[PDB]
């Protein structure tokens, strides 16, 4: 069984916006990970990316539901 | 007489009897450190 | 030029454009109710007109063609006169009053 | 974080002015309720005879009571005693008070879901995002136990783990049971719970803009009527020269 | 809890800041929360009142 | 007859998806 | 205050058409579009100039907050 | 008749003078409907709440009964501001006694307003019970006394709201009473106009020229609030009261009613309990020191280029405070807030009335 | 209600002490026993 959410996730990843997003967020979770000690978390970069994703998602999903 | 009957009357407002102070036991050990526990007291919260 | 202002200011308050003169728009206090009072016939006749004519614009959300809006040059105080010396007369009366 | 995320618009069919809930999509998002979120949700304002005539019919309201036992009572020897449910009965409460539902939920409250919709911004766009929003924490945040990182929750951190996925439960109607399917359905159907009214007002709202497209015309043609007796009037001043 | 600028306390009504100390910090409010009477007992137990 | 008229318009906008609509799917009385 | 007794008139005439004798509309939008154009320009350089602050405030503001909660402004 | 239909009436009054009627036909909307839900309402916090579900869910039309009375409190506080903006503009406020009664119907209004939203006993209800009585605890000696006095207890309880029912269910009665007398006192003048010059010469009656203007205004008022009722009932409203009252929790985001957030704005700008409590309260009797500063030689602000451009600051500044008091105070809300609050008497008090006497020079008197 | 009128208020203290009157939810959502109080009634005979 695969969830319309997953393919419609997947293509809209595809989107430069997201491509972008997804970047900043790769690149901060190497920053991050590479420190011992750091106050810094990637929340913002995750957010950027989710917001650019599902705003995507949200115009194609429920032509998959029922 | 209208000293006293006006008196009765706002006094009627005030807090009623069943309103009016218990004090409260709390469990220190329930407590976490860096915790901020409330509690309901004498009708407000009460921070722990 | 305090004038050059003056005659953009009278344009722009407007109310010349529904034919009306500056005093034709003083608040009425006393003081004005009891000037007007004292205005010969024929000027309060006209004052009485100006405003009828305004209102009537006003009510239709028009104004006045521009050649017939009052000119700043042209707008003199017929209510002065009158209303400085019924301002003059109630000054006196207080003064008697707080002896 | 402080940080927030707004859920996107999603393009519900209940969503236009005109637009009637899906009824079909309740009677599906009550089964999630009923399999799913009822385990730790209460839903306190809603009975068994709401559901008759929305997405159950009677007859199947009434099998739907009588699959829970309510208590009752006191009997004749002053005993409470337990029962089948019936159309007048409220939805069953998980737990007996919000105390005991913190203690079974690692001091979390799951609130009551009757009107969450309307409780929270975003209603169902909040709840949907929500619900098919979990996501492993991002590099750097570490959440004290009991809690999930959910982009959707103020704070990112939530005390419920992800509640429905792939098959969580089956539909009476054979639909795929996928995660955002679930989503869809039991949002419709929380939106229906926590605004019964909604049809209804859209029909009303139709009349209403139909019957104010006749009286508003016909109103200002009888302003315009009256007063055309002073929009024409013409002034003339005459003084004795 | 945990919110302001001083890790005390945030009052979201008008913005008062307390320290973790409940003294106000910045804001409106004139004075320090209030601290109660109370005696620490046997065990881990704290008597208010 | 406005009644009536407001009633079709408003259930042909939402054609199938009132209870009215699905129904026939779960009754036989 | 009663009609009759409101103030003293002299020398005006007014004529008026009864209502079924005249158009209730008459040129509503040959002479009314223009005079609510005309109306429109007589006040906007009064009533714009502070809504237009407000609206650079409202978005230098907006923008503002967002930027300050951000890692990189 | 000479009291209505005979009514003289100016010739030119626009639809800025429509809100008077619209403000009496939304009071009985209020009354009617507000009638109605005392029928089913209960008063114990243990069923307010609750009461107020079963109206919106079991009680036939119930719920557009209940969405009527809430969206009918914000249309009247639309028509409010709009009426007493009227009367800024054109100078009606020299009717001084009308204008002074019309202060007291503001105050009223926005008393009533409050304690009716507290009796669903959500969690806006029970923190605007807690934080409006709480501003009499600025009265220095006496404040805490006068707020345990209000509540019937130490704190926002059972005793409070059971009296803000009783005060909410008098109080519109009241206002209506009061409402006739500022009516009373107009009509010993008559109305104002736009031009804020005498009508007398050119009166006509209130029927059927403004009977006939008064009935279209009733049915777009009607037609707003339908809209809202029916198409966008929680438009105007806040989730949180969604949300039963909890004693031990203040949300996060607690905001005021919308018709409410200016001067919550003006209040949350001083860094000063006393201070904030004093210009909240100014930031609506400054509205009886209006007629005292009025400088002008002209009652009305259409021949007023100068007043007219700061009239609009005004609107535009009440639109930056009711944004303000929507957001976070965090910055540059708070400084945008405090210049806002700042511009507000600025303006009311000094500008204006110096743009009066400006003028005056101009025009020569 | 019976301080001030037939025993002090450490002897109507006592008094509620005789009884056990239930109390809670407790922090696990468990009602409890406890001596009753001033505030509390006269206990009921029967629980209907
Ligand atoms: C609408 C106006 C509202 C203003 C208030 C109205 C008050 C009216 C004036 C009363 C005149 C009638 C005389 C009554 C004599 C009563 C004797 C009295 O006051 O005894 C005191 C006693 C309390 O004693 P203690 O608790 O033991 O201790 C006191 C020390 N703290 O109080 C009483 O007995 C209460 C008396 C109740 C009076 C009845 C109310 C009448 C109100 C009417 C309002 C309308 C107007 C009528 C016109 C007035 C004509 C005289
Ligand atoms: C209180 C806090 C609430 C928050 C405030 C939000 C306000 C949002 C703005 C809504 C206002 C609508 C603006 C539309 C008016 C546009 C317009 O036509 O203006 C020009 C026009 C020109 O008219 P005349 O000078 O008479 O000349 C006629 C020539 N034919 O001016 C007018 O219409 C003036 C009438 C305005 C009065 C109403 C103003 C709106 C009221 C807002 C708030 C009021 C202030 C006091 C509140 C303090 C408590
Ligand atoms: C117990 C195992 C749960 C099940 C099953 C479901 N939920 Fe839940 N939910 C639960 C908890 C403990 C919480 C509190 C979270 C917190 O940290 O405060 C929640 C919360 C929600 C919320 C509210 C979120 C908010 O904005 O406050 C919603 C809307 C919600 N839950 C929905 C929901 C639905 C529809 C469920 C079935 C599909 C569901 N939950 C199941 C615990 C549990
Ligand atoms: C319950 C609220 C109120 C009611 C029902 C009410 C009603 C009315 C009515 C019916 C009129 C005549 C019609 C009109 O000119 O609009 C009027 C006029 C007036 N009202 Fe109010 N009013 C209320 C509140 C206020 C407030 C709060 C103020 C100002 C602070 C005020 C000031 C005035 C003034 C000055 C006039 C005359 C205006 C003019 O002639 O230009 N009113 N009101
Ligand atoms: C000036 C007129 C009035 C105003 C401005 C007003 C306003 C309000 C407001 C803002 C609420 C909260 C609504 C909500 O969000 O749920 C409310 C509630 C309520 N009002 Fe009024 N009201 C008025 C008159 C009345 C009258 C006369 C009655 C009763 C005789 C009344 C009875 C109620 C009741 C029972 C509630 C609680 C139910 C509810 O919340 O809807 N109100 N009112
Ligand atoms: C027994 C009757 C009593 C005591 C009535 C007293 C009424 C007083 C005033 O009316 C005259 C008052 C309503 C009026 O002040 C001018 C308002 C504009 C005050 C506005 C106001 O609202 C808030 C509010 O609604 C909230 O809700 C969630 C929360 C609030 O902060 C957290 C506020 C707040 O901080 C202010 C200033
Ligand atoms: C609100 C801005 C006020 C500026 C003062 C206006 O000043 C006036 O402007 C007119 C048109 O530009 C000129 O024709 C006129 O000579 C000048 O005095
Ligand atoms: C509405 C107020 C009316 C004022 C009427 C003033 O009336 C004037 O008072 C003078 C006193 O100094 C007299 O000398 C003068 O003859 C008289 O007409
Ligand atoms: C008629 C203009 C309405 C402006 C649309 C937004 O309106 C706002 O929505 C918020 C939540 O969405 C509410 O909390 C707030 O009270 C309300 O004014």
């Amino acid at each position: 069984l695969v969830d319309p959410l997953t393919t419609v996730r997947e293509q809209c990843e595809q989107l430069e916006k997201c491509v972008k997003a997804r970047e900043r967020l790769e690149l901060c979770d190497e920053r991050v990970s590479s420190r011992s000690q750091t106050e810094e978390d990637c929340t913002e970069e995750l957010l950027d990316f989710l917001h650019a994703r599902d705003h995507c998602v949200a115009h194609k999903l429920f032509n998959s539901l029922k | 007489a209208a000293k006293n009957v006006v008196s009765q009357f706002v006094s009627s407002m005030s807090a009623s009897a069943d309103v009016l102070m218990s004090k409260i036991e709390i469990k220190l050990s329930d407590i976490p450190e860096g915790k901020n526990m409330a509690f309901k007291w004498r009708g407000k919260p009460l921070f722990v | 030029w305090l004038e050059g202002i003056r005659k953009w200011y009278y344009n722009a308050a407007g109310f010349n454009k529904l034919g009306l003169m500056r005093d034709d728009t003083i608040h009425e206090n006393d003081d004005v109710k009891e000037a007007i009072r004292r205005l010969p016939e024929n000027l309060y006749d006209d004052r009485v007109f100006r405003i009828k004519r305004a209102l009537d614009l006003s009510m239709r959300q028009q104004i006045l063609p521009k050649e017939q809006w009052t000119k700043y040059e042209e707008d003199k105080s017929y209510l002065e006169p009158y209303l400085k010396e019924v301002i003059r007369e109630r000054k006196e009366r207080e003064e008697w009053a707080k002896k | 974080s402080d940080l927030e995320l707004h859920p996107p618009s999603y393009p519900w069919s209940h969503r236009g002015l005109l637009s009637s809930l899906d009824h079909t999509s309740i009677r599906r998002g009550f089964q999630v309720y009923k399999q799913v979120c009822s385990s730790c949700h209460s839903m306190d304002y809603v009975a068994y005879r709401h559901l008759v005539g929305v997405c159950y019919t009677e007859d199947e309201a009434k099998a739907l009571a009588e699959e829970v036992e309510v208590q009752d009572g006191p009997n004749e020897d002053g005993e409470m005693f337990m029962r089948p449910g019936k159309l007048s009965d409220y939805f069953p409460k998980p737990y007996p008070n919000p105390e005991a539902a913190r203690a079974a939920n690692n001091g979390a409250l799951p609130p009551d879901l009757s009107y969450i919709v309307r409780a929270r911004h975003g209603g169902e766009d909040y709840v949907f995002s929500l619900l098919t929003g979990y996501c492993e924490p991002p590099t750097g945040v570490s959440l004290r136990e009991g809690l999930y990182f959910n982009p959707y929750f103020p704070g990112q951190a939530i005390g419920m783990a992800p509640p429905i996925y792939n098959e969580v439960l089956e539909f009476d109607d054979g639909t795929p049971a996928t995660m955002s399917q679930v989503a869809k359905d039991v949002c419709t159907f929380l939106r229906w719970a926590a605004e019964p009214e909604h049809d209804h007002r859209k029909r009303m709202g139709l009349k209403m803009l139909l019957m104010m497209g006749l009286l508003l015309p016909l109103v200002y043609a009888m302003k315009r009527h009256k007063w055309s007796v002073l929009k024409s009037r013409k002034l003339a001043y005459r003084p004795p020269k | 809890a945990n919110a302001g600028d001083f890790g005390g306390y945030y009052c979201p009504c008008h913005g008062s800041h307390y320290d973790a100390s409940g003294r106000i910090r910045k804001g409106p409010a004139p004075l320090n929360l209030e601290v109660p009477s109370y005696e620490f007992t046997s065990d881990d137990m704290v008597i208010v009142g | 007859a406005f009644d009536q008229g407001a009633d079709a318009i408003y259930e042909h906008i939402n054609e199938g998806k009132l209870w009215k609509h699905i129904k026939h799917k779960y009754e036989n009385k | 205050r009663q009609f009759g007794h409101l103030t003293r008139v002299r020398h005006v005439i007014t004529y008026s058409l009864s209502p079924f004798e005249q158009r209730a509309f008459p040129h509503y939008f040959s002479k009314g579009i223009p005079n609510v154009l005309r109306r429109t320009r007589a006040c906007i350089l009064r009533v714009a100039p502070p809504f237009v602050a407000f609206y650079l405030v409202y978005t230098w503001g907006t923008q503002e907050f967002e930027k300050s909660k951000r890692k990189n402004p | 008749n000479n009291a209505f239909i005979d009514l003289p009436a100016p010739s030119n009054i626009s639809s800025w003078w429509n809100f008077g009627s619209l403000l009496g036909i939304c009071l009985i909307l209020q009354i009617l409907t507000g009638l109605f839900l005392a029928m089913h309402y209960t008063s114990d916090t243990t069923t307010a709440f609750s009461s107020v579900t079963h109206i919106c869910r079991d009680v036939n039309y119930g719920w557009i009964i209940r969405y009527m009375h809430a969206n009918g409190a914000s249309m009247f506080f639309i028509c409010l501001y709009m009426h007493v903006g009227r009367g800024l503009y054109y100078g009606s406020y020299t009717f001084l006694e009308t204008w002074n009664i019309g202060v007291i119907l503001l105050l009223t209004v926005m008393a009533t307003a409050f304690m009716g939203y507290v009796l669903p006993w959500g969690q806006m209800s029970f923190w605007g019970a807690t934080v409006i009585t709480n501003l009499l605890s600025a009265i220095p000696y006496i404040g805490t006394n006068l707020v345990e006095w209000i509540w019937g207890g130490f704190s926002v309880d059972k005793a409070t709201l059971t009296r803000f029912f009783a005060f909410h269910f008098i109080l519109p009665f009241i206002i209506m009473a009061i409402a006739m007398v500022h009516l009373l006192f107009l009509h010993e003048t008559g109305s104002n106009n736009p031009t804020g010059i005498s009508s007398d010469v050119d009166k006509i009656p209130f029927h059927p020229y403004y009977t006939i203007k008064d009935i279209l205004g009733a049915l777009l008022l009607i037609l707003a609030l339908m809209l809202l009722v029916l198409f966008a009932p929680d438009l105007l409203g806040d989730p949180d009261n969604y949300t039963p009252a909890n004693p031990l929790n203040t949300p996060p985001h607690i905001k005021p009613e919308w018709y409410f957030l200016f001067a919550y704005a003006i209040l949350r700008s001083i860094p000063n309990k006393l201070g904030g409590v004093l210009a909240l309260a100014f930031s609506i009797l400054i509205l009886a020191l209006i007629p005292l500063l009025h400088t002008s030689k002209q009652r009305s602000m259409m021949f007023r280029p100068l007043s007219q451009c700061l009239f609009w600051a005004l609107v535009a500044d009440l639109l930056t405070l009711t944004w303000i008091g929507g957001q976070p105070v965090e910055h540059p809300y708070i400084t945008i807030g405090q210049l806002a609050s700042v511009l507000y008497f600025l303006l009311i008090l000094v500008l204006m009335p110096t743009a009066g006497t400006i003028e005056n020079k101009l025009l020569k008197w």
